[PDB]
RNA sequence: AGGAUAGUGGCCUACCAUGGUUUCAACGGGUAACGGGGAAUAAGGGUUCGAUUCCGGAGAGGGAGCCUGAGAAACGGCUACCACAUCCAAGGAAGGCAGCAGGCGCGCAAAUUACCCAAUCCUAAUUCAGGGAGGUAGUGACAAUAAAUAACGAUACAGGGCCCAUUCGGGUCUUGUAAUUGGAAUGAGUACAAUGUAAAUACCUUAACGAGGAACAAUUGGAGGGCAAGUCUGGUGCCAGCAGCCGCGGUAAUUCCAGCUCCAAUAGCGUAUAUUAAAGUUGUUGCAGUUAAAAAGCUCGUAGUUGAACUUUGGGCCCGGUUGGCC
């Protein structure tokens, strides 16, 4: 079996040059559990239609259901 | 000099008098003027699709005496009424009228086969059933 | 010739032959070993030499 | 086509980058810089395809962006920075000094030079004009302009850039009998001491080259780059020294020295 | 004969559930057919039971009342939200059946149509 | 889209498909060597045709030519290295008279038979496709392995793949299991 | 000469001149014509194809107009019209999938509303953000490469080697028909685990499983000639049909429908269309023109094509290189 290996001078230097997926295979860094890729694309397009923060628009919503 | 010119500055005469003599072939004549495109109802294609209008009882030409059991097929992309042939031993019972068909040729570039007059095309499939497999009884024709 | 013709016997000869069953024969070899069985029947043991050899004779 | 193109597909890259047909779809496009598109080579090509230090194109930014990498004195923190002919690549780590020179075959070589040689470089002047307020300037092949040169320096000469300032420390006059390193064409990488030059008033001047092995060949004026006098090369020549012998004798050295 | 394949091996699913425990937890389901005479109003009931809860509102039947006075049959305020077919609206009666599902708060219902004519008995 | 992966066919076909003098001759090549198809015969004749194109093109050129002497010596040495062309036939006029028989002799299927590891020419094919005898350390299971001249003496049984060492086998295990269980405990 | 433009220019506008192209084929029409690098065929010369992985051009339903900006007459920018078309409480608002999927329609004819930037590389105040570019996987007999569907013994009667052959010859150099059998060697598949990968699937690895024929059973065409392989048996009887071509079918049809046997190719094979070779049946290489298709009734005659001989040929020396001879 012909492979390829890397060995560093220390452990703290190994965390900044190695990719983030090899740290998950080895247990050195925990894998973050984000949303799906097609789910982040739909959240981004819903933030494009909201200009500003969004709490200002929510004040308009509570005055719509009353009247 | 065997009729043709042999001048060193005479390549123009040898390239025009070829083009005045390429109109004597068959293959060069059918390609430029669109004879396969305008006439010969398959529009430069290998197969097509049509609808059976009626069945034929076309008698074979001399010296043979037989009935070739042809059909009348009206095409979809052109709408021309084209006779068609069933190349099996009794798949005329396997076909009906007003059916989606699939047509092909004979291997003679038009030019009706001989002993079957006026028919230049054959039938391969009728509504996607592969009549070769029905003649060997491999599958079943649908009800609709 | 004519156009109007009879349509009553569209496959009658096929519908009157006696449908017989294929005989259960042993399996022929496939691919490479079929070329072994084909090589023996041509040069190992010639069946008959009646001037020239024949690959499918008749019973006589 | 409606704007400047930012991508460069593979198999449109030049041959001297030696990019493979597989392992990707797009080739590294160099940015604007000292050299042209075909005569340059990016820093992403020089590390992972020539030196094999990095592995992926994202890992190349771990070398270039941080520290310890400088090109001709200045840092040049850029992935696709065009580095071409006579560009001194100085690595502060590993005490290594590099010189981008062509092969005998015509490809960018890994040529290692000492600390004393990496201080200077040679640049062919292109033209000489008068700038603002009557100040003369020469334009080298890498876009470097030099204010107040020697008036003896004319077109198609070369200079010796100090790489700490812009002053000229040495100049070589274009004359018959100078070592000329051919840059461009089918004869890329050859040397060989100009015998004479044909005038050709009207453009595209031709220069006859007859080297030490008595091989006569003709190059244009755009390919001529003097590197010193008759003998005594001012820069360290690479392995092979630009001979380009026949392919029937290329296999003689590969079989008797290593195959035997 | 040899057309397709046939086996007698049932394939078990990945999530098996108990059959007798789901029937008690399921909603009550019915399949009732509405027969009757030719002129008995069996389809007017079908246009009114399919009017109450969630099926049709006032934004879709007031448009049907404009088509009721237009085509002459102004007395057919109901019995047209069930059948949307030509030659049924200008004559009055249906020509074929239709299956319209119904959902209420507690049970489940499936109401189907039935023609009343003696010629349309095989359709019934 | 990336670069197009090029590909070329390795076999050919004759102009006359039906010939008594050809089909009897090609079937002798499939009997003495154990080939399964006529395609593997046609694959050799296609490779034999590409060599005559690299030989007849050079015999129309003048001698002392750096194109003839380079490509010609590369054509002779490659055929000597695979063991087809002998040591006393390096004059380059002998590769045109080279036949189909010398190419099939250097295949690995008849090389096992001439060495003495297989009892027949068809027993060797079963030894090839069933993970047996290796060329070196590398195990080859394909009969179209062009055995070079230096790789002829290294042909030997594998460390795996039994009657090669220290392994009884798979179906021999259950044969020895049912014998010891029924007769013993 | 002016205007316009980033700039040259009848680009545009005034005044003036009457030119410009063309049988060496202008102009007009047709193109089922994006151009090229190239592709198929393969003695040579050629013929045919090029929508398409690269380069250049054009376009974003049809045309026209303009803003921002270094770069756009941009349409995943805007405005108007036309052709379509969406929501409406009918007051109005909004839209351009020849982007990635997917739907309808047209069709002889062509895939998933999947995963991810991890490679490839690009954009941004840029290492760490984003990218339906791109990659991965599914579908997939477009093509292409590699080659499973078996191999080896023993015995029973027969024959062909041979030593010795003295009337029963069996022994070992040995080919086969054997509806008695024998242990082996396997992979397709399944499957711990590992590896592969961003995470998986598959490959390459490897425990435990996995051939004795009812298998984990190879088909597709054909058996008159062309063209390789039957004058076998049954049915049909100028009917059904087979037949690219010549031709078969009324009593025993060597080509019909079937069985049996056999042949060709083989995980491939047949058919249809287009094209090339065959075609020296497009002939420049390389045709034919008395009678087979074909020299104008005849002469003059330009464009075109072609065109006699002749103006430094010999002689005498001196230096090497390039191969090959004798060593
Ligand atoms: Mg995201
Ligand atoms: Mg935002
Ligand atoms: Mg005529
Ligand atoms: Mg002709
Ligand atoms: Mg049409
Ligand atoms: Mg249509
Ligand atoms: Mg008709
Ligand atoms: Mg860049
Ligand atoms: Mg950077
Ligand atoms: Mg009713
Ligand atoms: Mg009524
Ligand atoms: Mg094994
Ligand atoms: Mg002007
Ligand atoms: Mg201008
Ligand atoms: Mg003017
Ligand atoms: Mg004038
Ligand atoms: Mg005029
Ligand atoms: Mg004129
Ligand atoms: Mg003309
Ligand atoms: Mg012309
Ligand atoms: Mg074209
Ligand atoms: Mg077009
Ligand atoms: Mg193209
Ligand atoms: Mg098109
Ligand atoms: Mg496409
Ligand atoms: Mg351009
Ligand atoms: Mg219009
Ligand atoms: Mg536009
Ligand atoms: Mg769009
Ligand atoms: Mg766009
Ligand atoms: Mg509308
Ligand atoms: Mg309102
Ligand atoms: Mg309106
Ligand atoms: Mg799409
Ligand atoms: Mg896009
Ligand atoms: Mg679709
Ligand atoms: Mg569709
Ligand atoms: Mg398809
Ligand atoms: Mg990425
Ligand atoms: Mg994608
Ligand atoms: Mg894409
Ligand atoms: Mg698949
Ligand atoms: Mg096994
Ligand atoms: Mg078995
Ligand atoms: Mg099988
Ligand atoms: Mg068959
Ligand atoms: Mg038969
Ligand atoms: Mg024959
Ligand atoms: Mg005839
Ligand atoms: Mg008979
Ligand atoms: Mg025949
Ligand atoms: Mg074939
Ligand atoms: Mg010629
Ligand atoms: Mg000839
Ligand atoms: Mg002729
Ligand atoms: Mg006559
Ligand atoms: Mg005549
Ligand atoms: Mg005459
Ligand atoms: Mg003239
Ligand atoms: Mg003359
Ligand atoms: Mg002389």
């Amino acid at each position: 079996s012909v492979g390829f290996g890397l060995v560093y001078n220390s452990v703290a230097e190994a965390k900044k040059f190695e990719p983030t997926y090899r740290l998950v295979r080895y247990g050195l860094a925990e894998k973050v559990e984000k949303a799906s890729r097609q789910q982040r694309k739909q959240k981004k397009n819903r933030d494009k239609k909201i200009f500003g923060t969004g709490k200002r628009l929510a004040k308009k919503v509570a005055r719509r259901n009353a009247d | 000099g065997k009729g043709k010119p042999r001048g060193l500055n005479s390549a123009r005469k040898l390239r025009v008098h070829r083009r005045n003599n390429r109109w004597a072939e068959n293959n060069y004549k059918k390609r430029l003027l669109g004879t396969a495109f305008k006439s010969s109802p398959f529009g430069g294609s290998s197969h097509a699709k049509g609808i059976v209008l009626e069945k034929l009882g076309i008698e074979s030409k001399q010296p043979n005496s037989a009935i070739r059991k042809c059909v009348r097929v009206q095409l979809i992309k052109n709408g021309k009424k084209v006779t068609a042939f069933v190349p099996n031993d009794g798949c005329l019972n396997f076909v009906d009228e007003n059916d989606e068909v699939l047509l092909a040729g004979f291997g003679r570039k038009g030019k009706a086969k001989g002993d079957i007059p006026g028919v230049r095309f054959k039938v391969v499939k009728v509504s996607g059933v592969s009549l070769l497999a029905l003649w060997k009884e491999k599958k079943e024709k649908p009800r609709s | 010739a004519k156009v109007h013709g009879s349509l009553a016997r569209a496959g009658k000869v096929k519908s009157q032959t006696p449908k017989v069953e294929k005989t259960e024969k042993p399996k022929k070899p496939k691919g490479r070993a079929y070329k072994r069985l084909l090589y023996t029947r041509r040069f190992v043991n010639v069946t008959l030499v009646n001037g020239k050899r024949r690959m499918n004779p008749g019973p006589s | 086509a409606r704007g400047p193109k930012k991508h460069l597909k593979r198999l449109a890259a030049p041959h001297h980058w030696l990019l493979d047909k597989l392992s990707g779809c797009y080739a590294p496009r160099p940015s604007a810089g000292p050299h042209k598109l075909r005569e340059s080579l990016p820093l992403i090509v020089f590390l992972r395809n020539r030196l094999k230090y990095a592995l992926n194109g994202r890992e190349v930014k771990a070398i270039l962006m941080q520290r310890h990498v400088k090109v001709d004195g200045k840092v040049r923190t850029d992935t696709t920075y065009p580095a071409g002919f006579m560009d001194v690549i100085t690595l502060d780590a590993t005490n290594e000094n590099f010189r981008l020179v062509y092969d005998v075959k015509g490809r960018f070589a890994v040529h290692r030079i000492t600390d004393e040689e990496a201080s200077y470089k040679l640049g062919k002047v292109k033209k000489v004009q008068l700038g603002k307020k009557g100040v003369p300037y020469v334009v080298t092949h890498d876009g470097r302009t030099i204010r107040y040169p020697d008036p003896n320096i004319k077109v198609n000469d070369t200079v010796k850039i100090d790489l700490a300032s812009g002053k000229i420390t040495d100049f070589i006059k274009f004359d018959a009998g100078k070592l000329v390193y051919v840059t461009g064409g089918r004869n890329l990488g050859r040397i060989g001491t100009i015998v004479h030059k044909e005038r050709h008033d009207g453009g595209f001047d031709l220069v006859h080259i007859k080297d030490s092995l008595d091989n006569t060949f003709v190059t244009r004026l755009n390919n001529v780059f003097v590197i010193g006098e008759q003998g005594k090369p001012y820069i360290s020549l690479p392995k092979g020294k630009g001979i380009k012998l026949s392919i029937a004798e290329e296999r003689d050295r590969r079989r008797a020295q290593q195959g035997l | 004969v040899q057309r397709y394949y046939k086996t007698t091996v049932p394939t078990k699913p990945k999530k098996p559930h108990d059959i007798s425990a789901f029937v008690k937890s399921a909603l009550p389901h019915l399949s009732f057919v509405v027969l009757g005479h030719v002129d008995a109003g069996k389809s007017t009931l079908m246009g009114r039971l399919l009017y109450d809860l969630n099926i049709v509102n006032q934004s879709q039947l007031r448009k049907l009342q404009r088509e009721s006075e237009t085509m002459g049959k102004s007395s057919f305020k109901f019995a047209w939200i069930m059948d949307q077919t030509n030659e049924e609206r200008e004559r009055g009666v249906t020509v074929s059946i239709c299956t319209s599902h119904f959902s209420t708060h507690r049970a489940n219902f499936t109401i189907v149509d039935a023609p009343g004519h003696r010629d349309f008995v095989p359709n019934a | 889209p990336r670069a197009p992966r090029t590909y070329s066919k390795t076999y050919s076909t004759p102009k006359r498909p039906y010939e008594s003098s050809r089909l009897d001759a090609e079937l002798k090549l499939a009997g003495e060597f154990g080939l399964k198809n006529k395609k593997e015969i046609y694959r050799i004749s296609f490779q034999l045709s590409k060599i005559r194109r690299a030989a007849r093109d050079l015999l129309t050129r003048d001698e002392k030519d750096p194109k003839r002497l380079f490509e010609g010596n590369a054509l002779i040495r490659r055929l000597v290295r695979v063991g087809v062309l002998s040591e006393d036939k390096k004059k380059l006029d002998y590769v045109l008279a080279l036949k189909v028989e010398d190419f099939l002799e250097r295949r690995l299927q008849t090389q096992v038979y001439k060495l003495g590891l297989a009892k027949s020419v068809h027993h060797a094919r079963v030894l090839i496709t069933q993970r047996h005898i290796a060329v070196g350390k590398q195990i080859v299971n394909i009969p179209s392995f062009m055995v070079r001249l230096d790789s002829e003496k290294h042909i030997d049984f594998a460390p795996t793949s039994p009657f090669g060492g220290a392994r009884p086998g798979r179906v021999a295990r259950r044969n020895a299991a049912r014998k010891a269980e029924a007769s013993g405990e």
